[PDB]
RNA sequence: GUGUCUAACACAAGGAAGUUUAAGGCAACAACAGGUCUGUGAUGUCCUUAGAUGAACUAGGCUGCACGCGUGCUACACUGA
RNA sequence: UGGGGAUAGAUUAUUGCAAUUAUUAAUCUUGAACGAGGAAUGCCUAGUAAGCAUGAUUCAUCAGAUUGUGCUAACUACGUC
């Protein structure tokens, strides 16, 4: 299971949420893998009109990925998830495992 | 014990200005087996003295132009510089450019006015004029670098007139004087 | 009329239609004046 | 220069203990003397790259390149032609305007990746990307940088 | 300047000088002598 | 007897081959360099102590490139305008004809005709 | 066996792995010969002689090579064959041995025991530079 | 020439308009004050190449 | 060590680092008749609004060239091509 | 000078309806000034300065620009009004 955000704490949030979620079904789990972080970057020159000196500032979009998998029946999963969802994460679910 | 290259023994001593046998790289921790460390020797004042003079040598000879960032070819240049003055005399070079350093340092300079010269700044100061010399001796001419440096060193080491260290050091001194 | 599908008439920002300073990287299309405004509703944040 | 004492072991079998230049030149030299490998005409005239505009200087150069190439082989395993391309290249002087990267001329390089192939020196498969070498070729260079390392140690 | 034909320590500029040659001629006798940069020590 | 003159009077003999044809034309040098090889002559001897035939093979070579490995990618003077084809007019010719080709643009009227009358860049000069 | 270190000066990265062995010295699928400037050849030198071969003839180095240009990565590879001939002696031989390697290494040198405090300054707008600015003009 | 080695014995102040400069005191026996340029600290040695007159005191 | 021997400073040692560790971001008070209505369905007033200063479409023009001043690039070689 | 690549001719390609004010690209040839810059004046103190690159931005078509990023790794005080 995949879990993407641009928000640390919500992320966060949803592992202690679904470590829970997998002791309840006494799961059994491969610990929260964290992928390399993408930030969406614009460098961004201040002033409408070009003014002055010429000064950029630079904006960030960081969005982090993480993924947490499971060996169990389809069926346990999917409820599993729907149980554990909250609205501001990405979720996908990748397992087919038995 | 060390030896620069793992050839030249350069443990002996020079008498000097005895400041500047302090300034030198005499000491043992200074001393390596083939140039290049690179130290933080930016950070306090005196810091620069702890520099290999070796490695003060070969960045003095890194500098200028298209000469800046080739620090090998610095160390290739003094490398064969060195043979070249084994050569022409039997002497150790590094003794002989420890002379030239000793020798080429100005004892007074000039100013809105005439002051004496910290020992540090006479070293820095000497090394600088000697290749600026060969740079100069090199520019549009047969001589290599390493020839022009080897020569400016043995010329300087001798105390000859012609090295390019030696007019400028007496030009410098000269009109210090002739001002006060 | 005589249409052109490539090039400066291809394109404008999303927001005001000038065709002028247009931020296209990651398809963004808004010209970075307006997306000044609004880059923060968007999620940007900057630090450097 | 040609060899210095040092204190450490080594392998002493392949070209990760050899002399790339030495090693290069010889192996060129023994393709050339053996005669499997030909120039072949049209590439006594040709350019190596608009980098350079010019070419070698030397008349030998492409027995050199493809041995070259072959220890590149030997490095690196299943790479193809894009990348011999990229492998080879330079900066090019573009006028008075600056310096921008410049490949390799692409037929050289791909004529002898089909001589070697030819030769039965490396093999495409199926498998991955491009041509890896073949046993016979790995075994000949090994049995070289053993000529060479025993040239240099008695 | 007039430091350049054909017919009449080791190191090239000295051999240039001395028979006021090229250095391209002074590496020509060096080879002949022996029978980048390089070691003549 | 060892700095002998080259080509038109031109008094080169301790340049090298290659360096004296140069002098000459083909001064991108790949050129030279291929008539140096067709010649079959080492690059690296001097001018002077080349023989007239191996000066004359070369001036052939030269002139002609039609009984060569010369490609046409390569050639001075590649299609020539007109039906009617012609190859590797170069030195004199080739400075005579392009005052021909100047002169026939100017008479048509083309832009770089015109721009080579008033004495204007082709490429222009840009406000300054 | 097996024992773990590494060096780091700007970029590069050099790990040294240290196993029970007999004096082979390694840099990745390559020879430790094969280094190429001489100046640097002299570099990854300089720890052999510091703790010569009767100490090395029991143990083999291979090293793995990741970022930076060469001068960097020799560097990081002195001190990581640093760091890595102490670790050996602080696993597998003495404590006093290897005090007594380390004040060695000291004496020589501390730049194969301590890396590196220099890192890169981002460029800012206005010049080429992190500092150094576009001319002014009247 | 005439010359002596003086060893530092006192730093006194950075001297010159532009501060570049800077006063010293040297001991033969006997003490001199003479203005150095560049780097020096006490217990440093001086050329003097003049060997007479005393730098004026701030 | 110095410092009312206070707030604090200086040097050395220890330490991965000893100035707030180095670099950023954020940037008051009160202005400027600085720039921007050609970024904006932010916008007053004024002109114009169908042989339209709108929309739209075809060319040419923005790089023109006796010439002057800013900012940059490339060179003037052999420590190089 | 084989430094330098301004300047020009002849090609076949590339993007696009359109390249013809050399669009851009390469191939061969063509081989200007310039012998290290006068009066003036810019930026810079530690991975900096300088050199060497390259990603991104505009982009159907294009880096000599800007903005980032690295590698090669200096000098000199280390302060003063």
């Amino acid at each position: 299971i995949a879990l993407t955000s641009k928000n640390l704490r919500a992320i966060e949030k949803v592992c202690s949420d679904i470590m829970k979620g997998a002791k309840e079904k006494n799961l059994n789990v491969s610990g929260p893998v964290r992928l390399p972080v993408k930030t969406l970057r614009i460098t961004t020159r201040k002033s409408p009109c070009g003014e002055g000196t010429n000064t950029w500032d630079r904006f960030e979009l960081r969005i982090y990925k993480r993924l947490i998998d499971l060996y169990s029946q389809c069926e346990v999963v999917t409820q599993m998830t729907s149980i554990n969802i909250d609205p501001v994460v990405e979720v996908e679910v990748i397992i087919t495992d038995s | 014990d060390i030896k620069l290259f793992k050839k030249w023994s350069y443990e002996e001593i020079n008498i000097a200005d005895l400041s500047l046998v302090d300034c030198i790289a005499v000491s043992q921790k200074a001393c390596v087996y083939t140039p290049h460390t690179a130290g933080r020797y930016q950070k306090k004042r005196f810091r620069k003295a702890l520099c290999p003079i070796v490695e003060r040598l070969v960045n003095s000879m890194m500098m200028h132009g298209r000469n800046n960032g080739k620090k090998l070819k610095a160390i290739r240049i003094v490398a064969y510089a060195f043979e070249i003055i084994h050569l022409m005399t039997g002497e150790n070079p590094l003794q002989v450019f420890v002379n030239a350093v000793q020798k080429g340092g100005p004892r007074e300079d000039s100013t809105r006015q005439a002051v004496d010269v910290s020992p540090l700044r006479r070293v820095n100061q000497a090394i600088y004029l000697i290749c600026t010399g060969a740079r100069n001796a090199a520019f549009r001419n047969i001589k290599s670098i390493s020839e022009c440096l080897a020569e400016e060193i043995i010329n300087c080491a001798n105390e000859s007139s012609s090295s390019y260290a030696i007019k400028k050091k007496d030009e410098i001194e000269r009109v210090a004087k002739a001002n006060r | 009329v005589h249409p052109k599908k490539y090039g400066q008439g291809s394109r404008q920002c999303r927001v005001c239609s000038n065709k002028h300073a247009i931020i296209r990287k990651y398809n963004i299309n808004i010209c970075r004046q307006c997306f000044r405004e609004r880059a923060d509703i968007i999620g940007f944040k900057k630090y450097r | 220069r040609l060899l210095e004492p040092v204190p450490f072991v080594k392998t002493n079998n392949c070209i990760k203990d050899v002399d790339a230049d030495l090693f290069i030149r010889s192996y060129a030299t023994h393709l050339k003397l053996h005669n499997k490998i030909t120039y072949p005409k049209w590439c006594t005239f040709v350019k190596t790259g608009k980098g350079r505009k010019l070419a070698p200087l030397n008349e030998d150069w492409y027995f050199i390149r493809a041995s070259s190439i072959l220890r590149r082989l030997y490095l690196h395993p299943d790479i193809g032609v894009g990348f011999l391309r990229r492998q080879f290249s330079s900066k090019q002087r573009r006028g008075v305007a600056p310096n921008h990267t410049s490949l390799a001329s692409g037929k050289i390089l791909r004529s002898i990746l089909q001589q070697l192939e030819n030769l039965g020196y490396v093999e495409q498969n199926p498998k991955k990307k491009g041509r890896r070498l073949t046993t016979k070729g790995e075994n000949a260079i090994n049995n070289f940088a053993r000529y060479i390392n025993k040239k240099v140690y008695n | 300047k007039l430091n350049h034909a054909v017919f009449i320590v080791i190191t090239p500029s000295a051999i240039a000088e001395k028979y006021k040659v090229n250095l391209s001629v002074a590496r020509a006798v060096i080879n002949h002598l022996a029978d980048s940069q390089k070691l003549y020590t | 007897q060892h700095i002998l003159r080259i080509l038109n009077t031109n008094v080169d003999g301790k340049e090298k081959v290659i360096i004296a044809l140069t002098a000459i034309k083909g001064i991108g040098k790949r050129m030279a360099t291929v008539i140096c090889k067709q010649a079959n002559v080492d690059p690296t001897k001097r001018a002077g102590e080349l023989t007239t035939e191996e000066i004359d093979n070369i001036v052939h070579i030269m002139s002609t490139p039609t009984q060569f490995k010369i490609p046409d990618w390569f050639l001075n003077r590649r299609k020539d305008l007109k039906e009617g084809k012609n190859i590797h007019v170069i030195a004199n010719q080739l400075d005579s004809y392009l005052r021909e080709d100047l002169e026939r643009m100017k008479k048509i009227r083309l832009h770089r005709g015109l721009r080579h009358h008033w004495g204007l860049r082709v490429r222009g000069q840009h406000t300054k | 066996k097996r024992v773990q270190t590494f060096g780091k000066k700007k970029t590069a990265v050099a790990v040294a792995t240290v196993t029970n062995g007999k004096g082979l010295i390694k840099l990745n699928g390559k020879n430790l010969d094969l280094v190429e400037p001489y100046i640097l050849k002299t570099k990854v030198y300089e720890p052999l002689w510091l703790i010569g071969s009767g100490k090395l003839k029991n143990l083999d180095i291979r090293i793995r090579v990741k970022g930076g240009g060469q001068t960097s990565q020799i560097y990081a590879i002195r001190q990581a064959i640093g760091k890595g001939i102490i670790s050996y002696y602080q696993k597998y031989v003495d404590e006093s041995t290897k005090k007594e390697l380390k004040d060695v290494l000291l004496r020589y040198d501390r730049s194969l025991l301590v890396g590196d405090t220099r890192r890169c300054e981002p460029k800012k707008f206005g010049g080429k530079g992190a500092r150094a600015r576009y001319q002014k003009s009247y | 020439e005439k010359s002596k080695l003086a060893k530092v014995e006192k730093v006194l102040g950075r001297t010159g308009s532009r501060g570049g400069v800077i006063q010293v005191r040297a001991q033969f026996g006997r003490f001199l004050i003479r203005n150095v340029k560049g780097p020096v600290r006490e217990g440093d040695i001086l050329a003097l190449l003049e060997t007479e007159r005393e730098a004026r005191r701030l």
